[PDB]
């Protein structure tokens, strides 16, 4: 069940970055995508990949097709990037991917 | 094929081996909790005698099936007691159990006339009466047939979709059995002086495999000074000779 | 005494794209207890609704349930000429059970 | 799944034939199961249920003729014996099974002809 | 089923002397080229050992005889028969040798031998039937002729087959097979031991040494044994039982203390008797 | 040594029907031995049907009549159901049950049925 | 059927006379005779098998041979009750089935 998404991120802002959750063979239709910044406690972005949560304003969707996902953060600026984890709940050891250390010009 | 949740099937895990590490390994199970003490410290130590509870429920129903836990699928399907140290293991089977135009032949007990025992399956079918007239076994106002058909589709959400779940109970009892697994036993040593522990009985010698072709079955050796002659691994069939530490 | 049911109307010629209401009112107030069957000569009959508040599965979303307590009614849409056939309506309120006297809805 | 029924045929009045019907997919045992009649152009008439989860049968007082209704579950199959013949009950018998608001087991069978008349 | 043939005659036991018998390993640790006593059951050394004829035919075409009877078990039970062809399948051990008693079978119809503990109802006389399957050219025989029902099973075992023939010997080996079963403290030993033998039915002079296959906790007591016969039907020539003619040795295992010579290799030779001579 | 249990009895078919033949033995187990079929109709002689082929292992049926008449077995309670289907005029006869040795290189009937009259 | 045998035959009682059946190279040649009576809404008896082979409870007097395509059956010591009808019988491998021939009706004068 391991995950690989995306080493980091470094491009312009206000674009449609993606970032690709590369998962492991073994295919889970539910997943999550938590928002991590420096020394603070993190919190799940994306619910089943699909569902928005109440309070997360629309600029980063999550789009996947079988096992792959993608978390296209669309017209992000420089004032939300920080790391952004994957995780998995299908399998029992509910792993997390190596994740994404967003940087931007 | 596992047995529906209203008629779970019961095999006693009694007389069979006792082995989580390869449920470890495989990875496959939605949910794994385990109670009382460690995953691997359960794995290590030898059950006297277990229970398996086998049947099919939504993800969402599972938790009905808990310690304590009161729902439709834990009042009348079947009921977990308050205080539990066996592990329940639960994983989807949506690929298997959910078929095209959805699945109908598993079938939960949605109500029943009393709230069920722990550790009890309801063998009756009878249609329970919420109303004061008896509907007496068939269908009738004021009551509702108990037993409704189960629907699995692929296209259904993770909690609807089928899960097979099996329960195990940790029990102690007198009645032992041959073999067991990782044995909460420290790994033999061989070639050194050591003291080595070997079904009750303690001798401190030097351990090698054993010249003689001493027999499988016996797990001790006899000697006419009735010091041990020869010790069997409880771990794996295996044949060590005795030799007291030079003196 | 039984109990009494009123289909109506027990026939009703119709055509292509209709939305047919056929009404079973019963004499004593039934709370859910309804069922709807659509048969046709030498075949089997068909359960369309379930409760008079829950299609059954495999049957369209154009058959729809419709009405509570002493009125019950069923909600047909979209007609095709396979829709076309002889509708039967159903209580299960109490022993005995009666059924409608059925109504052929047919092509004009 | 599947229901079959015992042949149909023509019975002089007064006699006695006995139903047999058989289930298949699914089993008679955790259900309940019932008759109903469709004479020719006449609408369904219910006849008789059948009880298998405690024991009780019903009859129908519109045709009230002792209509006796037991059953072989252990072949999933249900015997309904046709008492105190009369000519206008001659019809089609069907198998039948009834969603109430819980499930959605209306299952039916083919269709046999009880005829009950002293011509052949 | 429970078919029983009862003939005219049991006629009386043939007698037999074996001057070495019943030699077995009495304790598991290996002992090479060294002399050891025990004392355990074994077959006392030029003594007496009734031979019974499980099926007798008299010097005239037919004549069939059933002349097996229920045997107890005593202290011990030593079964030796050349058996070339295998017609003894099975041995059937029981206190009661009937239902609500923990009664062990053994099958050798299957490839491999299956072991049974579960208390059955057997016949006043129970043989195997062997009934023509018609299909894969095969021969499958039924133990429910040898007992009606089978409950309260305690345990069940899977072992390789305990009687194999080889064949081709055409005599000078006759595919002899030695069998000793013994009960102490709940626990049951079956040894086999194949012996290649010059004489047709006198047991030969040299020492036979009897392995343990297995070990089994049958938890209950034996006083009565009986063994089963394979029997075929017989169609028109110009139902059949007793096909053949079957003969066995039965020896019961003394309690006694017996002299041991270990060679290099470690498998028993010499064996004594104490009690049998003042040397 | 064995006789064959009775088959099918007394058995009434008006035209328009069609009747199967279960023979039963005693004495031997059904799947040891093959059966077999002779029609024999009244002032006439023998005409072989149905039975099982010692060679190929097969179930045989006569050409002649071969696809109208068909044969199943239950091993366990040994009953061999010979199904005549389609009745003609000159059809009915006396069946005989018939049956010959499993170890092949044989023909001869062996034991016999006693015989069975069907009706078109 | 496809055999050769006549309705009927006559002797006086206590008397030797057989009865024999024409069959083919494709029948009898290669394959063994039976033989069968049955008297009058009866069961038919098994005679004779093989041509050499008398069945369980026959007299020994019966015998048969087989000469080509001609098989007689050997009938010897009648008796007051010796009326009925013989069948011959031999596999065919033409049709790959069994056959038989008409039936031959014996009376004892
Ligand atoms: C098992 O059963 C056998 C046979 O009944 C018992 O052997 C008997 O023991 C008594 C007491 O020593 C003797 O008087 C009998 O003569 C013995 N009979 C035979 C056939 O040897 C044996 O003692 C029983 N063992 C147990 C533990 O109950």
């Amino acid at each position: 069940i391991v995950l690989t998404q995306s080493p980091f991120q470094s491009v312009s802002p206000k674009e449609k970055v993606t970032i690709t959750c590369r998962a492991s063979q073994s295919i889970s239709s539910n997943l999550h995508w938590y928002q991590q910044k420096p020394d603070q406690s993190p919190k799940l972005l994306i619910k089943y990949a699909s569902q928005s949560i109440s309070g997360i304003p629309s600029r980063f969707s999550g789009s996947g097709s079988g096992t792959d996902f993608t978390l296209t953060i669309n017209s992000l600026e420089a004032e939300d990037f920080g790391i952004y984890f994957c995780q998995q709940t299908n399998f029992w050891p509910y792993i997390f991917g190596q994740g994404t250390k967003l940087e931007i010009l | 094929r596992f047995a529906s949740v209203y008629a779970w099937n019961r095999k006693r895990i009694s007389n069979c081996v006792a082995d989580y590490s390869v449920l470890y390994n495989s990875a496959s199970f939605s949910t794994f909790k385990c109670y009382g003490v460690s995953p691997t410290k359960l794995n290590d130590l030898c059950f006297t005698n277990v229970y398996a509870d086998s049947f099919v429920i939504r993800g969402d129903e599972v938790r009905q099936i808990a310690p304590g836990q009161t729902g439709k699928i834990a009042d009348y399907n079947y009921k977990l007691p308050d205080d539990f140290t066996g592990c329940v293991i639960a994983w989807n089977s949506n690929n298997l159990d959910s078929k095209v135009g959805g699945n109908y032949n598993y079938l939960y007990r949605l109500f029943r006339k009393s709230n069920l025992k722990p550790f009890e399956r309801d063998i009756s079918t009878e249609i329970y009466q919420a109303g004061s007239t008896p509907c007496n076994g068939v269908e009738g106002f004021n009551c509702y047939f108990p037993l409704q058909s189960y629907g699995f589709q692929p296209t259904n959400g993770v909690g609807y979709q089928p899960y097979r779940v099996v329960v195990l109970s940790f029990e102690l009892l007198h009645a032992p059995a041959t073999v067991c697994g990782p044995k909460k036993s420290t790994n033999l040593v061989k070639n050194k002086c050591v003291n080595f522990n070997f079904n009750g009985l303690t001798g401190t010698g030097v351990l090698t495999e054993s010249n003689k072709k001493f027999l499988p079955f016996q797990q001790f050796g006899r000697d006419i000074a009735d010091t041990t002659d020869a010790v069997r691994d409880p771990q794996t069939l295996e044949i060590l000779d005795i030799t007291p530490c030079s003196f | 005494g039984d109990i009494q049911l009123t289909q109506s109307p027990s026939s009703l010629s119709a055509s292509v794209g209709d939305r047919v209401t056929i009404t079973c009112r019963a004499s004593q107030s039934i709370s859910s207890y309804l069922n709807w069957y659509q048969q046709k000569p030498g075949k089997a009959p068909k359960l369309l609704i379930y409760a008079a508040s829950s299609l059954q599965s495999g049957v369209p979303s154009r058959f729809s349930g419709s009405g509570s307590g002493t009125d019950f009614t069923l909600t047909i849409s979209s007609l095709q000429p396979e829709d076309f056939a002889t509708y039967y309506c159903q209580q299960s309120y109490s022993t005995p059970r009666t059924f409608g006297q059925g109504t052929k809805v047919e092509i004009k | 799944q599947q229901l079959v029924e015992s042949g149909g045929g023509v019975v002089q009045p007064g006699r006695s034939l006995r139903l047999s019907c058989a289930a298949s997919g699914f089993t008679f045992s955790s259900y309940a199961m019932h008759w109903v009649r469709q004479a020719p152009g006449k609408g369904l008439e219910w006849v008789a249920v059948i009880s298998y989860d405690g024991s009780n049968k019903y009859y129908a007082d519109s045709v009230k003729g002792r209509f006796t209704i037991s059953r072989d579950n252990s072949k999933n199959t249900l015997y309904l014996q046709m008492n105190s013949l009369r000519a206008e009950d001659t019809a089609v018998y069907y198998c039948a099974r009834h969603a109430t608001l819980m499930n959605n087991k209306d299952i039916w069978g083919q269709g046999t002809l009880v005829t009950v008349s002293s011509a052949s | 089923q429970c078919v029983n043939l009862t003939t005219r005659t049991q006629l009386p036991p043939a007698y037999t002397n074996s001057f070495t018998r019943g030699v077995y390993y009495p304790d598991k640790v290996f002992r090479s080229s060294v002399l050891h006593s025990t004392q355990d059951l074994f077959l006392p050394f030029f003594s007496n050992v009734t031979w019974f004829h499980a099926i007798h035919v008299s010097g005239t075409n037919g004549t069939k005889r059933f002349d097996n009877p229920v045997l107890p078990f005593n202290d011990g039970v030593y079964f030796a028969s050349t058996e070339k062809s295998n017609i003894i399948r099975g041995w059937i051990f029981g206190t009661t040798l009937d239902s609500k008693t923990q009664s062990l079978l053994i099958v050798n119809n299957a490839t491999n031998v299956v072991i049974k503990v579960c208390e059955f109802q057997f016949c006043n006389d129970p043989f195997l039937g062997v009934y023509y399957h018609k299909n894969n050219k095969s021969w499958m025989e039924s133990e429910f002729r040898v007992y009606s029902s089978a409950n309260n099973c305690t345990f069940e075992y899977v072992s390789q087959p305990f009687l194999m023939d080889l064949e081709g010997k055409q005599g000078n080996f006759k595919n002899l097979r030695e069998f000793v079963f013994k009960n102490i403290d709940g626990y049951f030993k079956i040894y086999s031991k194949h012996t290649p033998i010059n004489l047709v039915r006198d047991l030969p002079q040299g020492f036979s040494a009897l392995e343990p296959l297995v070990d089994l906790p049958i938890g209950i007591n034996i006083t009565r044994f009986q063994t089963l016969l394979a029997l075929h039907r017989s169609y028109l020539t110009p139902s059949g039982w007793t096909a053949g003619a079957a003969a066995y040795y039965v020896g019961y295992l003394q309690p006694r203390t017996f002299l041991l010579k270990y060679n290099e290799n470690g498998t028993i030779t010499d064996a004594v008797d104490c009690a049998l001579d003042p040397l | 040594e064995v006789q064959l249990l009775e088959q099918s009895g007394a058995e009434v078919k008006k035209p328009g029907a069609s009747v199967r033949v279960s023979c039963k033995v005693s004495g031997y187990t059904l799947p040891e031995v093959a059966m077999h079929w002779v029609r024999q109709a009244p002032g006439k002689g023998l005409e072989w049907m149905g039975g099982f082929d010692p060679e190929d292992g097969e179930t045989m049926y006569a050409q002649k009549f071969q696809g109208r008449v068909t044969m199943t077995e239950d091993t366990s309670t040994d009953t061999a159901y010979m199904e005549l289907s389609s009745l003609r005029s000159e059809d009915t006869a006396v069946y005989y049950c018939a049956t010959t040795t499993p170890f092949s290189s044989s023909y001869w009937f062996d034991p016999w049925g006693q015989g069975t009259l069907v009706t078109v | 059927s496809v055999l050769t045998q006549a309705p009927s035959v006559s002797g006086a009682p206590g008397q030797k006379v057989t009865i024999s059946c024409s069959g083919s190279s494709s029948n009898i040649g290669n394959n063994y005779v039976s033989w069968y009576q049955q008297l009058p809404g009866t069961a038919p008896k098994l005679l004779i098998y093989d041509n050499n082979k008398r069945p369980s409870g026959i007299p020994d007097r019966f015998s048969g041979s087989k000469s080509g395509t001609s098989a007689t059956l050997g009938i010897t010591g009648l008796q007051t009750g010796d009326e009925a009808d013989y069948y011959c019988g031999t596999w065919d491998s033409s049709l790959s089935a069994v056959v038989f021939g008409g039936g031959t009706k014996l009376t004892v004068l």
